[PDB]
RNA sequence: GAAGGGCACCACCAGGAGUGGAGCCUGCGGCUUAAUUUGACUCAACACGGGAAACCUCACCCGGCCCGGACACGGACAGGAUUGACAGAUUGAUAGCUCUUUCUCGAUUCCGUGGGUGGUGGUGCAUGGCCGUUCUUAGUUGGUGGAGCGAUUUGUCUGGUUAAUU
RNA sequence: UAUUCCCCAUGAACGAGGAAUUCCCAGUAAGUGCGGGUCAUAAGCUUGCGUUGAUUAAGUCCCUGCCCUUUGUACACACCGCC
């Protein structure tokens, strides 16, 4: 075995991240062990501000190009089964999943 | 094969648009290196969506 | 725009000389080859490498075209 | 196909040495190839003005590292080596005289290389 | 049948070895991933391949400054006859499927 | 420079802030200048082309190099097509870019012809897209009716209302 | 051809701006730094961000310009017209 696993869920789509995030809670609590539920980091807003205009002219209008990236993370304690079950299931959309070994 | 030599290492000599090799108004930030127009083309596809 | 006058000195595009080059090879009686003049110090241009008299120049041509000195 | 007609046993070895990149091909590279083990096989011209040039060949050729052949005519001596860029469909390609090459690294093996270098070293 | 022989003879046989040869449009690389025994960047590659297409023994795309060199069935002959390569040859698209 | 209604602080009122004055900044204009490349001309051109530029940028001038002439079509086997040349005359340059010498790669080379290939060349009154704006102003359209032979017209409006044929 | 910065040193006009004219009503104007963008070097540039935070209109069409309706119109390159 039982080691200090962190699962770091980073994705853009809040809804398609929190269907996965819920399935790891409900996937672990099925075969119960521990957790400390989903952590909510500040959402990072990737904000670009370019001119609307190609070339010069016209009254100066710009767009406000944004991309969000919310990070959840979920602590757990398990063997090399429950990790390799819970991570490989509940994948699919534009969702990145990290797996820390223990502590550091 | 010799001579074609300077700092092509900093200065806009070096950096250019990844889409079209034009060398102004360049979105350096955030490891894009698109020209500012080549944003609005390759923008939705990237992920920057206009919200407010 | 302008229309280019050009200072009347229309610079020469030049031929690298014609030259048969290899007639000057001293075959003394039977088959044996070696003349003497000035030499270059290079490796691919190994000892046979050969030199001159110009309005100055002299050159050595045998690390394919890599390596002509300054004389 | 490729069973060696008349004067086409030197032609496949020259065409495969051409393309295998290594032909000490002339009085100069020929003599700097014959000066070392860089030389192997050759095709000299019968016709030769100031035959000191054929003599420099012959004299080097006849040493250890034994070479020779003969092949009559200057005007033929190249078109079974490499020397045409296709331009014009019926091949009228090129046209001056021809002379003494030094065939290095044959091409690979076989084709004409068991024909000419078994037949030259043992003309019997 | 052209240019730096050592480099360009290797570019042909690279392209015959492979199904597809990508590149980049950049004269100043001194290299190119896989092959590049020596230098042979865009230029020696391009100069070769932009020959191959125009005569007809290769076909292009471009797509964000790169050159998408795809080998033509006629070229199969041009380059194997350039490279004396075996009359079976099998370039690369041997392609065990299912 | 008709009339009723309605509305906007790119309008005013009531102000403050300024702005317009000075120095400075840099934007343009002009002159000057070989060169001060250049687009942009009321508003909706003027720190705008993301336009804060030593070199690059850069195109432009005073030069000067370099060839990267694809491709084919022609021309060039060898007394080696000139692939590619370490000391000096030079040149800016250790640019064989050129004036002798020659020593190698060695089937490349070179010279024609057609034809490209680019070009921050030209033309935004030849165009695509994208943008600017008339204009965050209230407007626009059709099915069926009804009116007009029919273009057209009503629906789409006197008034109250409303930020807004809402 | 003061790159940018520092350290010295010189040490200007300006004592509120002539004719005009934009900006806007609530956390608003203004000041105020600070980030971002621009960047090797680097911003008096913009775009955001707080922070300190006022006065005053809360209405009208008086100027400028917009909407509808009715109307006149020899204008329809539409009054910057036509004559």
């Amino acid at each position: 075995a039982i080691h200090r696993i962190r699962i770091t869920l980073t994705s853009r789509n809040v809804k398609s991240l929190e269907k996965v995030c819920a399935d790891l809670i409900r996937g672990a609590k099925e075969k119960n062990l521990k957790v400390k539920g989903p952590v909510r980091m500040p959402t990072k807003t990737l904000r670009i501000t370019t001119r609307k205009t190609p070339c010069g002219e016209g009254s100066k209008t710009w767009d406000r190009f944004q991309m969000r990236i919310p990070k959840r993370l979920i602590d757990l304690h398990s063997p090399s089964e429950i990790v390799k079950q819970i991570t490989s299931i509940s994948i699919e959309p534009g969702v990145e999943v990290e797996v820390t070994i223990a502590d550091a | 094969g010799f001579y074609w030599s300077h700092p092509r290492k900093f200065g806009q000599g070096s950096r250019s648009c990844r889409v079209c090799s034009n060398r102004h108004g360049l979105i350096r930030k955030y490891g894009l290196n698109m020209c500012r127009q080549c944003f609005r083309q390759y923008a939705k596809d990237i992920g920057f969506i206009k919200l407010d | 725009k302008k229309s280019y006058t050009t200072p009347k000195k229309n610079k020469h595009k030049r031929k690298k000389v014609k030259l048969a080059v290899l007639k000057y090879y001293k075959v003394d009686e039977n088959g044996k080859i070696s003349r003497l003049r000035r030499e270059c110090p290079s490796d691919e241009c190994g000892a046979g490498v050969f030199m001159a008299s110009h309005f100055d120049r002299h050159y050595c041509g045998k690390c394919c075209l890599t390596y002509c000195f300054n004389k | 196909g490729g069973v060696m007609d008349v004067n086409t046993a030197l032609q496949e070895v020259l065409k495969t040495a051409l393309i295998h990149d290594g032909l000490a091909r002339g009085i100069r590279e020929a003599a700097k190839a014959l000066d070392k083990r860089q030389a192997h096989l050759c095709v000299q011209a019968s016709n030769c003005d100031e035959p000191m040039y054929v003599k420099l060949v012959e004299a080097l050729l006849a040493e250890h590292q034994i070479n020779l052949i003969k092949v009559d005519d200057n005007k033929k001596l190249g078109e079974w080596v490499g020397l045409c860029k296709i331009d014009r469909e019926g091949n009228p390609r090129k046209v001056v005289g021809c002379s003494c090459v030094v065939v290095k690294d044959y091409g690979k093996e076989s084709q004409a290389k068991d024909v000419i270098e078994e037949y030259f070293k043992c003309k019997k | 049948m052209l240019m730096p022989k050592k480099n360009r003879i290797a570019i042909y046989e690279l392209l015959f070895k492979e199904g597809v040869m990508v590149a980049k449009k950049d004269v100043h690389m001194p290299k190119h991933p896989e092959l590049a025994d020596k230098n042979v960047p865009n230029l020696h590659v391009m100069k070769a391949m932009q020959s191959l297409k125009s005569r007809g023994y290769v076909k292009e795309q471009f797509a964000w400054r790169h050159f998408y060199w795809y080998l033509t069935n006629e070229g199969i002959q041009y380059l194997r006859d350039y490279l004396h390569l075996p009359p079976e040859i099998v370039p690369a698209t041997l392609r065990r499927s299912r």
